[PDB]
């Protein structure tokens, strides 16, 4: 029978600058290990930022400039879900947080909010 | 480098198409021999469903030796329960039908605000009436005369004598049930020669496009 494709992202919150926050996105449907799978954000003015992305069966992680030595990728396929682990969140990280996968198209969450005083 | 632009995968022209086919007349778009583009993205906004059979997402990553269809139509939103597999009724019968072991994806999402009008959008169209089921993914344009009593109807409709085709009627301000939904079907074809264009599942380093 069927298996809905779903991204959920969780783990947001409101945190001063300098502290730190662990994003989780609890992926259904799909393995997350034969996915690429990524983070990017909703500025409220801005356009789409991609901030973080992992390989498809592989390990090799790639990051925004604005986000590096910061921000880290992970995956736990036992638990099917990705995280981005945020240190030093600076005030112009406020935005939506998504997950996505790549399957044909990106295929993404429904976000999950990040507010750094 | 990089790929033509004539080599990118078409699912952004499926899924944002300014028009859908009525469901009698279902669409099918081959995609193929093409590669992903990074630009192309729905979240969960986007979809009300978008449910698997026996199949990862993932599949759609992988055309060296597969052609995606994509099935595309309008129906009302009771009626997106039928685009499974195991269905009857007056789509599943007469309009779309998928197998009983159908390996593929189903999306949908409500397009109330593109597909209905104040007065009613009367542009879409469904089989209402047909001699027999379809097969699964067979597809019936005839505009024949259906007889529905035992005298013949040679051609002229009256009762029991009725054109098959009938329009929905999508206001904005139906209940959702009977509003418009647009559908994608996602199903694999399987390929006995190599692509010419196509690419593995592992990465092959595209994500650095994404942070350039
Ligand atoms: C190809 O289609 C894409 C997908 O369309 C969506 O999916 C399809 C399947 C159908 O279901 C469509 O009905 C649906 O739109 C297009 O991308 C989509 O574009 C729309 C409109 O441009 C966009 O919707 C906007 O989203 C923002 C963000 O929403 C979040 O954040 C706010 C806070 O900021 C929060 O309150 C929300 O709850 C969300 O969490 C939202 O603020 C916008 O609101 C505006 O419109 C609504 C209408 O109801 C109105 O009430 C508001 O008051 C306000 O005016 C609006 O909802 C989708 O997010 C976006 N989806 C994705 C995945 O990107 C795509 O459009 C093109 O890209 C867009 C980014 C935009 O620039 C368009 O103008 C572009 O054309 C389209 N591509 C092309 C080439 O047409």
């Amino acid at each position: 029978s069927s298996s809905q494709v779903q991204l959920v992202e969780s783990g947001g919150g409101l945190v001063q600058a300098g502290g730190s926050l662990r994003l989780s996105c609890a992926a259904s449907g799909f393995p997350v290990w034969q996915g690429e799978m990524a983070w990017y954000r909703q500025a409220p003015g801005k356009e789409r930022e991609w901030v973080a992305a992992i390989s498809s069966m592989g390990y090799k992680t790639y990051y925004a400039d604005s986000v590096k030595g910061r921000f880290t990728i992970s995956r736990d396929n036992a638990k099917n879900t990705v995280y981005l682990q945020m240190n030093s969140l600076k005030p112009e990280d406020t935005a939506v947080y998504y997950c996505a996968v790549m399957v044909g198209f990106w295929y993404a969450g429904q976000g999950t909010q990040v507010t750094v005083s | 480098g990089s790929p033509n632009i004539t080599n990118l995968c078409p699912f952004g022209e499926v899924f944002n198409a300014t028009r859908f086919a009525s469901v009698y007349a279902w669409n099918r778009k081959r995609i193929s021999n093409c590669v992903a583009d990074y630009s192309v993205l729905y979240n969960s906004a986007s979809f009300s469903t978008f449910k698997c059979y026996g199949v990862s997402p993932t599949k759609l990553n992988d055309l060296c030796f597969t052609n995606v269809y994509a099935d595309s139509f309008v129906i009302r939103g009771d009626e997106v329960r039928q685009i499974a597999p195991g269905q009857t009724g007056k789509i599943a019968d007469y309009n779309y039908k998928l197998p009983d072991d159908f390996t593929g994806c189903v999306i949908a999402w409500n397009s109330n605000n593109l597909d209905s009008k104040v007065g009613g959008n009367y542009n879409y169209l469904y089989r209402l009436f047909r001699k027999s089921n379809l097969k699964p993914f067979e597809r019936d344009i005839s505009t024949e005369i259906y007889q529905a009593g035992s005298t013949p109807c040679n051609g002229v409709e009256g009762f029991n004598c009725y054109f098959p085709l009938q329009s929905y009627g999508f206001q904005p301000t139906n209940g959702v049930g009977y509003q418009p939904y647009r559908v994608v079907v996602l199903s694999f074809e399987l390929l006995h020669a190599p692509a010419t264009v196509c690419g593995p599942k592992k990465s092959t380093g595209t994500l650095e496009v994404l942070f350039q």
